[PDB]
RNA sequence: CGGAAGAUCAAGGGUUCCAGUCCAACGUUAAUCGGGGCUGGGUGAGUCGACCCCUAAGGCGAGGCCGAAAGGCGUAGUCGAUGGGAAAUUGGUUAAUAUUCCAAUACUUGUUUAUAGUGCGAUGGAGGGACGGAGAAGGUUAUGUCAGCCUGGCGUUGGUUGUCCAGGUGAAAGGAUGUAGGCUUACAGUUUAGGCAAAUCCGGACUGUAGGCUGAGAUCUGAUAGCAAGGAAGUGGCAAAUACCAUGCUUCCAGGAAAAGCUUCUAAGCGCUAUAAACGAAUCGUACCCUAAACCGACACAGGUGAUCAGGUAGAGAAUACCAAGGCGCUUGAGAGAACUCUGCUGAAGGAACUAGGCAAAAUGGUACCGUAACUUCGGGAGAAGGUACGCUGUUGAUGGUGAUAGGCUCCUUGAGCUUUCGACAGUCGCAGAUACCAGGCUGCUGCAACUGUUUAUUAAAAACACAGCACUCUGCAAACACGAAAGUGGACGUAUAGGGUGUGAUGCCUGCCCGGUGCUGGAAGGUUAAUU
């Protein structure tokens, strides 16, 4: 749930924290960890291609089995651990023969539970199928867009997707974008929701806690120059122009899609 | 106040040394340079 | 082989360091050759003074001066000298 | 001067180091002196560092991809420390080196030979190595101080053979030991959807059977060392680190290098473990400066320059004052004691009348206790404001620690000596007791920005930027977006509770009307309309 901090400090008063006493306090299984250094949002030009990256805590990466193929092989969630590089928590798996993966763990997803892989697997939170064989209706996570490539969509924290139905080798999925589309029956899905549904309820506090987090500062375009930023200049404050990013293109509300070979997954989307 | 040289001999002999000007083909033109003036100082 | 030998000995070294190092410790000081190790110092001392043993070999690269003569600033060469135990 | 202006380094420099000799130039003066000239000397390592083994960022990169050329990228790899990986300490010695020489006592790791036993072998598997921030309670040592002991002294002026004065005096690593702490079930057996193959090793599932590892310090040993006046002492109390136990423990979230060495397991294939004995451990650095006259600043330049060591008395203290060890008086002096300038000290009466403006100065300043308003987001405001005490002497109450001594690497009781913290009462001196140095001035109204932060290096620190928070909008993943000619990248080993762009800027109350213009989004009936034909 959501913690709010005393104003003891006036970094304090707005620090709203999210706290599950009940992950995993201990460390991730060393196993599944590989080091990963920050990039400052450089390329290998060495040139910031995104901005406002830099800085922060030193993380390990988790490996994660977005793919779930060891199929017909129960396991056990050993524990529920915090990860870094997602907003997500992460569920150790402990399968049969002994082998320890990481997965994104659902919300009603505890310790000790079993969970499957397969097509003949339960309708219960955790587990992996194909969603040809999930029943309509059912909320799921973590969906495969290529056949064996992996889970890609609804992975955030709190992701679920909604599934309509069903034409022809198509699954249609109802996605949290507002986003109608199609995706192959023989592309897998994990039940359920993901877990750490207050995540989007939480307040940083302060700008330290920001940069705890990689997050440089920002700087909008209309305190640059001309020279810098298309929104810069002016004696005082002024915009001036109709807004648009450092390189010219507009802000607010033109549209930036441009993807022919995969238009014809989209059903449709909402209108609000 | 801090000024400007802060010397470092690994560093002049990683940005300016020898095995540095001829890893480049503009290096290697700086020492052929070098060489048609007839400095006794090729590279630092 | 018994040629490379005869050059790792350059000469000996006569100072008041060296003096007194001969009479308290019986310790020969010698210039060498700029590549000679200690056990090529060893058999070199072994074989052109013959009926000597050698316990330690110290070692040393003395950088050389530099001397501005005339008009031109030159240096002096440098050189390595040994320390040169003997069996009392 | 002395948290350096002493000492040890790294970086940088390179002989400046030491001796002799010289004084033209150099040195802001002179110089017999010098970091100056000249001539000689000086740097000693299996253990310190480098090299070496290993990898980070980041380079280069057989093949590979891409690109008019040049070239760009990238796999395997190969490099790359600022990080991981073996090992010694005390004392003496030089004009100048010393964990290097010498003495004593250690430690690490190899080769060869031999004796036995005997399945060995990896770039691969598994363990290990191996790690964050903060905080806290201890236990210690370094070290200090007093005492003891030893050696000297009896004081130019009252006293000073004593409860007097001064100086000296405390051996390390290592080997044993296994303490205060810390962690912690152990062994055997059966088997196997796992560790790319294999595995007796790990992981998993079962069945029986029930103190160990680590660890500062103390102690013993090392240990008949060394050390002064001309051949001495060398052991007790107390205090006490930011060092050590401790890579520990406890908590938190922002979730905390890698690889090798090392221990085991097997694969292809065909040496290893103990006991010693002898022999080895190369090469490079090592002088000297290093808060500086030796580096970076054109200078022997008031600047800048990372780490380490950290004595005494006061003191919270690495502040401050005065001192120790050690090191210096800063390379022009001598007079005079005008104006004026600078930097200070004191100032009658008045007290902001000064001035753009209390600028500058003056003032306040410690601890304990009492007391403290509006307002408030209930945290604060607040050290609000404002008061009172404070030295020394004697007596006296309580109290923490440590433990001699007795009684039953341990326990309990008792408590000598030493030391900690609060008080009370009585006296006493001065103008003054937080006496020096040190060390908040404080209130009322009001504009701005929520706040901590950031910025015009070198005339602007702010109301400017950022900020947590808010909204719009884009983006379904080969994402949008950005770098790039492309390949290849970042976004992100992320996935709409995410990522980008834009505005606004905590919070409270809130955020009206206008879609004509220009954008954006959707629509396509009609008009117009390219190449082409």
């Amino acid at each position: 749930p959501i913690v709010k901090a005393k104003p003891t400090s006036p970094g304090r008063r707005f620090v709203e924290k999210v706290v599950h006493p009940h992950l995993y306090k201990g460390r991730p299984f060393a196993a599944l960890l590989e080091s990963k250094s920050k990039t400052g949002g450089r390329n290998n030009n060495g040139r910031i291609t995104t901005r406002h990256i830099g800085g922060g805590h030193k993380q390990h990466y988790r490996i994660i089995d977005f793919k779930r193929t060891k199929d017909n092989i129960p396991a056990t969630v050993e524990r529920i651990e915090y990860d870094p590089n997602r907003t997500a928590h992460i569920a150790l798996l402990k399968y049969a023969d002994g082998e320890r993966r990481y997965i994104i763990a659902a919300k009603k997803q505890a310790v000790g539970d079993t969970v499957m892989s397969g097509e003949a697997s339960p309708i219960r939170p955790g587990n992996c199928l194909p969603l040809k064989n999930i029943p309509l209706g059912t909320v799921i996570h973590n969906i495969e867009l290529k056949i064996g490539k992996g889970a890609q969509m609804a992975r955030a924290a709190g992701a679920s997707v909604q599934l309509l139905g069903r034409d022809g080798i198509y699954a249609i999925l109802r996605l949290r974008s507002g986003e109608t589309r199609r995706v192959h029956v023989n592309c897998r899905a994990v039940i359920g929701e993901v877990s750490n549904t207050e995540n989007n309820l939480k307040s940083l506090g302060k700008a330290g806690a920001s940069r705890w987090r990689g997050i440089r500062p920002s700087v909008r375009g209309v305190a640059m120059n001309p020279v810098d930023h298309p929104h810069g200049g002016g004696e005082g404050r002024n915009k001036g122009r109709h807004p648009t990013s450092p390189w010219g293109q507009k802000s607010k509300g033109l549209k930036t899609r441009h993807n022919k070979r995969t238009d014809s997954m989209i059903i449709r989307r909402a209108k609000k | 106040m801090k000024r400007t040289f802060q010397p470092s001999v690994i560093k002049r002999k990683r940005t300016h040394g020898f095995r540095a000007r001829m890893a480049t083909k503009k290096g290697r033109q700086v020492l052929a340079r070098r060489r048609a003036k007839g400095r006794h100082r090729l590279t630092v | 082989n018994n040629a490379r030998l005869y050059q790792v000995l350059r000469g000996p070294v006569f100072s008041e360091k060296s003096q007194m190092l001969g009479d308290s410790l019986g310790v020969q000081v010698f210039k060498i050759d700029s590549k000679a190790t200690k056990l090529e110092v060893k058999k070199a001392v072994e074989l052109m003074f013959e009926g000597v043993e050698v316990l330690k070999v110290n070692t040393l690269n003395v950088k050389g001066k530099t001397k501005r003569f005339g008009k031109n600033i030159g240096r002096r060469n440098d050189y390595k000298k040994a320390y040169v135990t003997l069996k009392a």
